[PDB]
């Protein structure tokens, strides 16, 4: 661990590291819950466990997902309040792009734009990193459906498919293996009721023991409208094959 | 350009005796043409046996005497209850006027009250703050018909030492009645406060035009 | 380890694990307050308190336990007295603000995250503390009935049933089962009485104590914030002290 | 943090009252407005407050009208051990009557004279202010202000002012050992002018004339007395003030 | 008040070294090789890169950047800090020079800004030095092609050939034992591969190693006809398929 | 929620308004040599006769931001520009920088000025002060 | 930024061309002409009005000459910076929001009237843009001194099917009716073509 | 030993959660000497025992007048007592030059509340530490509220606070049907008074020198007895 | 603002023994064009005061939503809102006069002129008025604009001093102030025929109607 700083601000430590950067990156885990993201022909979805272990719980306030703008959804791994306060600044920013530069603000953009201010967060003395990863997943106008990743370090890259959770590991060996397998970079399916299908087999096979309708949660982005599905459309989707 | 004064039409009269000062002022307020109202008394009494009254732009002299009772107030609290003293006040009244140098208040200010040897004092101000101590000090409009009046039955060099207060009252009174008579602006009552020893009482006398 | 020795001094600090020892710090300091709890019938809500009887010379009506954020909102708080009314007082500020600028009673969700962001901003410096309460809040909207629970840390939910403060577990045992034992739902004046009797019940520790019960339903008090009359919350004492014994 | 919290939370702000500077005047907060060393003046919140001004102050009640202090004759010299002063007390009769008789030369100070000569309420309140000021010096420095000082705080201070609106032309004289006797004349253009004698007034060439006459470094106290009485009755009873280094002294009409 | 001011995070060791600046230039040191190599008719610059996992998109970030149409920047040590100063690099190309002389900066004047930016987060109470280093190559018509190397602490010195990261002592021996005056840029690029080869762990393709140079005009990728003093692009970033196509040759 | 910037003009004026630069001698007046204005300039000179436009394009900016910060008040709460001012207030407050004035990058970030320049980039801008020491009792309230 | 000094002092020492735009199936035209006068004197014969805010972004001005250069400049800048930062070919609804809100802030002291040309991912686009931060769209615009000329001749021959051949001819038409009969326009036509899909293409001096 | 580590500043929570420096200023308020308010449906009282440095010197002031109609005693910090006496006094002439209006009682306490909540919260400064008596006359009749400085405040029909003050504060609970009914009778109250914080002196006399009465009712504008005033009540 | 647009006329109000009675006619005038019937101009805050403005809309549109937030601040967090801490008429026209003349100080002034009338806890009852340069006063009868030259010489014909206050009943008042209301709608060319009128009563409390129209017109002597 940090020995003397490091503990508290983000400075070099001897070896040349970062240690709070890490600590938040540790952070990320707390919710021990997985998400997948992946990309249609027209449709990018993304799939996140639902765990309700308390019986007092309405289950319909809990969810990380989240709709940016129009054509912007994210989903965050991390402990929500972090969750939310990314999710109304991304809000924010979407919304001022607009205004300033006359079109809607891409994905990409807005994940380096959310990276940006990590960077800030990371160089700053007396200032945290937020303990969350975010991904942000669309059907951009000129570059068809994107999924990008941002991290408390302020790294942000863009996926043909990705998973992030405590199980990431699995997930990713088996999207690779698909992949490797179709030789693709992407889901040859014409409406993204499939392509979620095909997401929940992934998630299933790679977490095992299956689930229900109500430890999941569904978002999809169409070419117009990002929008998160219901109860009962998910279960329509796992009674559909 | 937006104006921000005004004009309200009132007469004021200040005068000192022996032992004792009267304020008076007539009751009417007015737009130039028109009755606003009757009875708005111009003359207030400020605490301390001190009685001020701010003829002219009514806004002007209603701002100026608030602004002298709150700073009284805050002058007993931080001075154990002392009593202001009309001197004092006085130079209080000329920061405050002098604080607008260059946005003036429209007003001429009249105090009245006691001295430290017990003598009744009477301070009048110019717009701008600048102040002297007076026997009598007649403002706004039909002083040029109340002051001759007054110097007609008074030796203010019966002299005014040996007057005492029920004849300064009426001499006020008739002054005031011819005024009315002569004048369009003054009328509808007169207000006199008298300050003594005793503290300040009131008197209210109904004039031409009801 | 409960105690985290280096990095337990600063607000905004994160562990090796990933955790925040001030927010958990703050967290045990809500654990030794009052107990309060909060249930949800079929068209409103339900909070109650265990007061803690005091000396004869405070004066009955002006020291009431539960607060009025709103004519449908109200809420319970454990933890630290002065922060409870500050962030009381926060979100009559917000719920004031809403109602000016959109002409309505500010919906349940909203309300919860304005507050949610408000607790969330004191976990981000070292210049300032975690916020040391805990807060029971509800009411009706044009959606039906909502309850919320509010933690240090900035993170709220929405509960079927919730309790804090010393008496949490026995009262979350009872909610648990009162939820268990009714899937298709609640009405108010049982939710009264249950919650009469799950305060009685999780009282544990030579002290009287007296109980604040409060409503606000649709078909009870039109979708309105109310507290208890005579006749209701002897009835409901009377319950729970058969149920006690 | 918390304060930023309430400038963000929800009457004051059509009061004006959220401004430190609006409570002070109203004496909301205490009695802070005469504690100013350096008095605020309130300005016309425009573009053109000096047009404002100008135009407002030459328009009906001669009650509501800037008093001017009178043109009347003026007149200061330095003789052997000292400074005449000699003015005219023909006052101005109106709508009152006065207690007792006004003086149109401002005592600053047991050792220091000034004069009106313009805006009377600019005069009263300025001079009074830089008989403060002297009284600050002297209390700071264990010794009586130099002439040349005050007169330089009053020049300072109303160039600072210059073009504003204000009208004063005074006289300030003293006697202190290191100078000896001493007369300056400040101007509210920012002039600031040592000399030996001054007239100003409304007929003052008869009286420098009279002066210039019959003026040596060898008078004696009373015959420079008698001729700046007789400079003043030659230029227009006479109030005389003869200053030496143990302060004024104050003749009624001698 | 105490929060007027914060004290400096960088400080003087006993020793007479500035620890932070030190850890920074670690962190380098820790970080993914890149090279730059200057030839008689261009300059070549080249990195590796990396990707967390195979899903993502390594064409997405790139670690080659044009700062203006003839001056192009590579890097080593934390990608975000280069993510930043290459954003400020570009502004202040403009904001500096081109708004005031009509063209864009030469090479060593906008190395000088980079620089003098770094440095100031050295001497700061509440940031820390950057953690990169930097390889600027351009060109500039009074001056010629350059290559220059930026350090954390705002240290700048011109190179014939270099490299910075992991690999950089056996990279910079192998372009001392290959280096001449007389070097064309083909044999630099070739050269540059071979070094680059040396350093690639896993695959030595053209979708894992990044490659651009400055070389001539490129009227081509001006966008626009017209007018024959405008000159295209020097800065050109080459494509996979052609850095695949010279690794078979 | 402001568009052109109001309430730009002086409502009082005093000598020792300007608390800088203030004379040792006579604290109630201002210090002309310190001043290094051309020693000629009384502050009521400054009070006439200024160009319409130049108190528009002063207040521009800040105008712009406090009408972002109430509409954030307006839609999100009180959370949301307690927490930018606070970034900024602690962004500006860190950065001390004597021998330049060129504002920072987080800053740049911050305002959401990254890509973007104006005409106060490109125009970034004797015998008594402009020195480290001034700036530094300035800074530290000394 | 810009600065107010000497502007007391300047008072007191006081007391004491053609331009079009056309719209065709595939693209944009935009010309002008080439007289340069300084009141009534030729200053130069052979000037170049049209300016290029990006390759693809065209731009032709008049009103303050100095103000509409430094404008195009500064929106220039901005427009590269941001194409930079994005990663992406710039529109020109950015460029219009960059000019409009930039002219709005000086409320209309900067004297710059504005007609923008280009092409895009989004499609071709031309907009007339006006000193106080009002702009507007058009298929057919003109400014100038002869702008009336021009827009007689745009209305005499215009119609939505056009060619690019047949866009380029009615341009240098208009400017050519702007030459003959306005006493501030005259010597050559200066055209730039931009097509969908293709370079922009600048002819200096087409027709003479 | 462990509360040692984490007893720095108010922005610090223990491992058991407590704040400590908000404790050490209540603990603060112990070091005054006693006050005594009570109150009926008419009339509010306060009686103050004052001390003084030694023989030669005065006595300090316990109670001070806030407004005509309402006003408060201090036991704790004088700085803290003196902030908020002038913080009250700005309060209420707000109040009445603003609205023509007078300052309610709870109003005041929760203005009070809102300003000590704010120094428990945020680094740099430190928690008030003076425990505030305010009694008041308005529009709902008489007022007595007891001010703690972490940002609390009650609302009683009689109390006391400072050293000692139990005994006082226990004879108000055994007798408050008797003085709660004191109406129309100021010379019983204050008397009432007087007997109960005779229960909190050690060693000591009431005299007229150390002994400060203050008063205020529906006809009554709030008074302080002082010296002589006293001595009918002794 | 510095000029105003959109414009109402007259409000007129009288005392009477028990109480005050308030009226202003429904119309905001563009120029010399009628563009909007159906503008409120009497507002009640409270069930005891009732304010009536007259000059700019927009003013007093913000008028209107100062004395709604008044409304909402006296009830946080007092319990006791509805009781005897409600708002007097004396509060809300001395807030209203401190913001007029503040306003007027700041050359920005509101261009209305404004009517209080109400009735104190005590039963007495409040009749002041404030215009845009802050001046303030009262009498048993008030009027602005052409009503203060029509209106106030008819009702000071029921009303002529204090002592006449004690002898006029609600009746004659309404009735005084109904006639008021007709003449001017005879001789205002800016007045509507529809008014709205407010008695606020220490008995009854508030009596608001709606819909009040000018009735027994006399047309006939044309000719």
């Amino acid at each position: 661990s940090a020995a003397g700083y490091d503990r508290h601000i983000t400075i070099f430590s001897p070896e040349g590291r970062l240690y709070q950067v890490e600590y938040a990156f540790k952070a990320t885990n707390q919710t021990n819950i997985n998400s997948l993201a992946v990309r249609g022909k027209d449709c990018t979805v993304v799939i996140s466990q639902k765990k309700v272990p308390d019986k007092l719980l309405d289950p319909t306030t809990v969810s990380y997902i989240f709709c940016i703008s129009r054509t912007i959804g994210m989903v965050v791994n991390g402990p929500i309040p972090d969750a939310r306060n990314a999710a109304l600044r991304a809000k924010a920013e979407a919304a001022e792009f607009r205004y300033k530069y006359g079109y809607d603000m891409p994905c990409d953009v807005l994940a380096k734009r959310m990276a940006n201010l990590s960077q800030i967060y990371t160089q700053r003395a007396y200032m945290r990193p937020l303990g969350v990863i975010l991904t942000f997943v669309s059907v951009d106008e000129e570059l068809g459906p994107s999924i990008y990743k941002t991290d408390p370090a302020g790294y942000y890259v863009g996926y043909k498919a990705t998973a992030t959770g405590p199980k990431q590991q699995e997930i990713t060996t088996n999207l690779e293996n698909h992949f490797k397998k179709s030789k693709i970079d992407h889901i040859n399916e014409e409406s993204w009721e499939k392509v979620v299908e095909f997401a929940i087999t992934h998630m299933i096979d790679a977490l095992g023991t299956e689930f229900s309708k109500n430890d999941l949660e569904v978002g999809v982005a169409t070419k117009d409208k990002f929008f998160t599905l219901s109860a009962e459309n998910i279960e329509e989707r796992l009674v559909a094959i | 350009q937006f104006n921000p004064y005004g004009d309200n039409g009132g007469t004021i009269l200040g005068i000192a005796g022996e032992d004792f000062a009267v304020l008076a002022g007539d009751t009417r307020n007015i737009t130039d043409y028109s009755i606003n109202s009757r009875y708005e008394p111009k003359v207030f009494d400020c605490g301390d046996n001190i009685v001020m009254s701010a003829n002219g732009f009514a806004a002007d002299g209603d701002a100026l005497v608030k602004r002298f009772k709150n700073s009284v107030k805050w002058y007993h609290f931080d001075h154990n209850d002392k009593k202001l003293s009309i001197n004092s006040a006085a130079r209080n009244i000329q920061h405050l006027l002098y604080g607008k140098r260059f946005f003036p208040y429209y007003v001429h200010t009249i105090i009245a009250g006691l001295d430290e040897d017990g003598k009744g004092a009477v301070y009048s101000f110019d717009p701008v703050g600048s102040y002297e101590r007076e026997q009598c000090r007649a403002g706004g409009a039909a002083a040029s018909l109340i002051m001759p009046f007054l110097d007609n039955q008074v030796n203010f060099k019966k002299p005014l030492k040996y007057l005492s207060v029920e004849e300064v009252i009426k001499l006020v009174r008739d002054s005031f009645t011819s005024a009315t008579e002569r004048h369009i602006q003054v009328g509808d009552g007169l207000e006199i406060l008298i300050v003594t020893k005793d503290g300040v009482r009131k008197e209210f006398y109904e004039l031409k035009r009801d | 380890t409960s105690i985290g020795t280096g990095y337990d001094l600063s607000n905004s600090v994160f562990s090796p694990d990933g955790r925040n020892f001030q927010v958990e710090y703050a967290v045990k300091a809500v654990e030794n307050g009052t107990t309060s709890i909060g249930i949800k019938c079929n068209d409103g809500v339900v909070f109650a308190v265990e007061k803690l009887i005091t000396s004869k010379l405070l004066v009955p009506q002006k020291n009431v336990k539960i607060q009025v954020v709103d004519r449908h909102i109200g809420c319970v708080y454990s933890g630290l007295i002065p922060d409870g009314r500050h962030l009381v007082n926060r979100g009559r500020e917000e719920a004031a603000s809403f109602k000016k600028l959109y002409k309505t009673p500010i919906p349940i969700p909203a309300f919860a995250d304005r507050l949610g962001q408000y607790v969330q901003a004191h976990t981000l410096y070292n210049s300032v503390r975690p916020f040391g309460v805990s807060t029971i809040f509800g009411g009706v909207d044009k959606n039906g009935a909502h309850l919320y629970m509010l933690e240090p840390s900035g993170s709220y939910w929405g509960y079927k049933g919730a309790a804090t403060g010393k008496g949490r577990q026995s009262a979350k045992a009872e909610l648990e089962k009162l939820v268990d034992h009714h899937p298709e739902g609640l009405s108010a004046r049982e939710a009264v009485k249950q919650a009469a009797k799950i305060i009685y019940l999780a009282h544990e520790d030579e002290k009287d104590f007296e109980l604040e019960i409060s409503w606000c339903s649709l078909s009870e008090t039109n979708g309105l914030h109310k507290f208890v009359k005579g006749d209701l919350l002897q009835e409901a004492i009377d319950f729970a002290q058969k149920e006690i014994n | 943090m918390q304060a930023i919290a309430d400038s963000f939370s929800v009457l004051v702000k059509e009061l004006q009252y959220d401004n430190e500077q609006n409570l002070e005047s109203d004496f909301v907060t205490g009695a802070s407005q005469f504690q100013r060393l350096a008095p605020s003046l309130t300005v016309p919140p425009i573009a053109s407050p000096q047009q404002f001004l100008r135009a407002h102050t030459d328009d009906r009640n001669p009650d509501c009208k800037i008093k001017i202090a009178h043109g009347t004759t003026t007149l200061a010299f330095r003789f052997q051990g000292g400074i005449i002063v000699a003015v005219d007390s023909r006052a101005t009769a109106g709508n009152w009557v006065a207690s007792q008789t006004v003086k149109k030369v401002i005592e600053i100070n047991p050792f220091l004279l000034g004069t009106m000569a313009g805006g009377a309420a600019d005069c009263q309140f300025w001079e009074t202010w830089l008989g403060s000021q002297c009284r600050l010096h002297e209390l700071r420095e264990k010794e009586r202000i130099s002439v040349a000082a005050a007169s330089k705080i009053l020049s300072n201070l109303v160039y600072q002012y210059k073009g504003a609106g204000l009208s004063m032309g005074t006289m300030i004289c003293g006697y202190t050992r290191k100078e000896g006797p001493t007369i300056y004349y400040v101007d509210s253009d920012g002039t600031r002018l040592k000399g030996d004698i001054f007239c100003v007034g409304s007929g003052q060439t008869f009286a420098y004339g009279v002066l210039d006459s019959n003026y040596k470094w060898d008078l004696s106290v009373e015959d420079a007395l008698y001729l700046g009485k007789r400079s003043i009755l030659a230029a227009a009873s006479v109030n005389l003030y003869h200053v030496t280094e143990d302060g004024w002294i104050y003749h009624g009409n001698h | 008040m105490t929060d007027r001011y914060s004290f400096s995070l960088t400080t003087f060791s006993p020793s007479g070294k500035l620890g932070q600046i030190d850890y920074a230039l670690t962190a380098v040191k820790q970080g993914v090789t890149s090279l730059g190599i200057k030839a008689t008719n261009g300059v070549v610059i080249a990195t590796e890169k990396k990707s967390s996992s195979p899903l993502a998109m390594s064409e997405t970030l790139s670690k080659v950047s044009l700062l203006t149409p003839d001056i192009g920047a590579v890097y080593s040590g934390m990608g975000p800090d280069y993510r930043v100063l290459v954003d400020k690099s570009r502004k202040v190309a403009h904001t500096s020079y081109k708004r005031i002389y009509g063209e864009y900066p030469p090479t060593k004047l906008l190395v000088s800004e980079v620089a003098k930016i770094m440095q100031e987060a050295t001497q700061s109470g509440g940031v820390r030095p950057f953690g990169v280093s930097l390889l600027i190559a351009g060109h500039d018509e009074f001056n010629g092609f350059s290559l220059y190397q930026v350090d954390p602490s705002g240290s700048y010195f011109p190179w014939k050939a270099t490299a910075i990261g992991k690999g950089s002592v056996a990279a910079k021996t192998f372009l001392e034992k290959r280096w001449n005056d007389e070097l064309e840029l083909e044999d630099a690029i070739h050269i540059a591969l071979l070094t680059l080869k040396e350093s690639v762990e896993g695959e030595f393709n053209g979708d894992t190693i990044e490659l651009a140079i400055i070389g001539d005009e490129n009227p081509d990728l001006l966008g626009y006809t017209g007018i024959p003093t405008d000159k295209g692009p020097r800065f050109r970033k080459l494509t996979s398929q052609e850095i695949n196509d010279r690794l078979e040759a | 929620m402001n568009i052109v910037p109001q309430d730009t003009f002086k409502s009082q004026v005093s000598t020792d308004q300007d608390k800088s630069v203030l004379s040792s001698a006579v604290p109630s007046l201002p210090d002309t040599l310190r001043q290094q204005e051309g020693g000629a300039v009384p502050l009521s000179t400054q009070l006439n006769d200024r160009h319409p436009l130049e108190s528009t394009l002063k207040n521009w900016e800040t105008t712009q931001r406090q009408r972002q910060m109430e509409q954030y008040r307006q839609i999100f709460g009180i959370a949301e520009p307690m927490k930018r001012t606070m970034e900024m207030e602690i962004v500006n407050r860190t950065d001390f920088n004597p021998l330049s004035t060129n504002g920072s990058i987080h800053r740049d970030i911050l305002l959401n000025k990254e890509c973007s320049i104006d005409w106060e980039d490109v125009y970034p801008g004797t015998m008594v002060g402009d020195d480290v020491h001034s700036k530094i009792e300035k800074q530290l309230g000394i | 930024g810009l600065s107010f000094d000497n502007y007391q002092r300047n008072n007191f020492l006081a007391e004491n061309t053609t331009i079009v735009g056309v719209k065709f199936n595939n693209g944009v035209v935009i010309a002008a002409d080439t007289r340069s006068t300084q009141g009534p004197i030729v200053a130069d014969k052979n000037c170049a009005k049209l300016h290029r805010i990006s390759p693809k972004i065209w731009c032709a001005g008049a009103g303050t000459a100095a103000d509409t250069e430094a404008v195009t400049q500064l929106i220039g800048s901005n427009i590269e910076l941001h194409s930079l930062y994005t990663s992406r070919e710039p529109r020109v609804v950015s460029a219009l929001q960059m000019l409009k809100q930039h002219l709005f802030k000086y409320q209309g002291h900067i004297g710059a009237y504005l007609i923008v040309a280009g092409v895009d991912p989004t499609g071709s686009h031309l907009f007339s843009i006006h000193a106080h931060g009002s702009t507007d769209v058009g298929y057919y615009l003109s400014l100038g001194s002869g702008s009336l000329a021009a827009m007689a001749v745009l209305e005499s021959h215009w119609k939505q099917d056009l060619t690019k051949e047949e866009a380029i001819k009615l341009a240098s038409d208009a400017i050519q009716a702007g030459i003959w009969n306005d006493l501030g326009s005259g010597s050559n036509v200066d055209v730039c073509v931009m097509e969908i899909g293709k370079d922009a293409e600048y002819l200096r001096n087409y027709t003479p | 030993m462990f509360r040692n580590n984490y007893d720095g500043d108010t922005v610090t929570f223990s491992p058991t959660g407590r704040l400590f420096q908000v404790e050490y200023a209540l603990e603060a308020i112990k070091q005054g000497s006693v006050t005594v308010g009570l109150r009926s449906n008419t009339h509010a009282v306060l009686v103050a025992l004052k001390r003084n440095a030694d023989e030669l010197s005065s006595y300090q002031k316990k109670i001070i007048k806030c407004d005509e109609h309402m006003g408060l005693s201090l036991a704790g910090l004088a700085p803290d007592a003196r902030v908020l006496s002038n913080y009250l006094r700005q309060q209420c002439n707000y109040s009445s030059l603003v609205f023509n209006r007078k300052l309610a009682v709870e109003r005041a306490g929760h203005l009070l509340c809102d300003k000590a909540q704010k120094n428990t919260q945020s680094y740099g400064g430190r928690p008030y530490g003076v425990g505030l008596l305010i009694i008041g006359y308005d529009k709902s009749g008489a007022h007595l509220l007891e001010f703690q400085p972490s940002g609390n405040v009650t609302e009683l029909y009689g109390t006391a606070i400072g050293a000692r003050s139990q005994g006082a504060k226990t004879y108000l609970e055994r007798t408050l049907d008797t003085f709660i009914k004191i109406d129309g009778n100021p010379d019983e109250l204050i008397k009432a008074g007087v007997e109960a914080i005779s229960q909190s002196l050690r060693d000591e006399s009431l005299t007229v020198d150390n002994l400060s009465i203050a008063i205020v009712g529906k006809d009554t504008p709030f008074t302080i007895y002082d010296g002589e005033a006293v001595a009918k009540y002794i | 603002t510095q000029q105003p647009i959109v414009t109402g006329t007259s409000v007129i109000s009288m005392k009477y023994d028990n109480g005050v009675i308030i009226a202003a006619d429904n119309l905001g005038s563009y120029g010399s064009l009628l563009r909007f019937n159906g503008v409120e101009r009497l507002i009640p805050v409270g069930d005891n005061t009732v304010v009536g403005i007259s000059g700019d809309i927009s003013d007093m549109q913000h008028i209107e939503r100062l004395l709604k937030d008044l409304v909402t601040e006296n009830a946080y967090d007092n319990p006791l809102a509805d009781a005897e801490e409600a708002l007097e008429p004396s509060y809300i026209f001395e807030y209203l006069a401190t913001v007029m003349y503040q306003r007027r100080s700041k050359m920005n002034p509101l261009w209305n002129a404004i009517i209080v009338a109400g009735v104190q806890s005590n039963g007495d009852q409040f009749l002041r008025y404030v215009n845009l340069l802050g001046v303030t006063y009262s009498s048993p009868t008030l009027a602005t604009g052409f009503g203060a030259h029509m209106a106030n010489p008819l009702l000071r014909k029921v009303v002529d001093r204090e002592s006449d206050i004690p002898k006029t009943t609600v009746q004659v008042a309404e009735e005084a102030i109904v006639n008021a209301m007709r003449v001017l709608y005879y001789r205002d060319a800016r007045s509507s025929r529809n008014f709205s009128l407010a008695i606020i009563d220490k008995n009854t409390g508030l009596t608001f109607k709606k819909n009040l129209q000018v009735e027994n017109m006399k047309w006939d002597f044309a000719k």
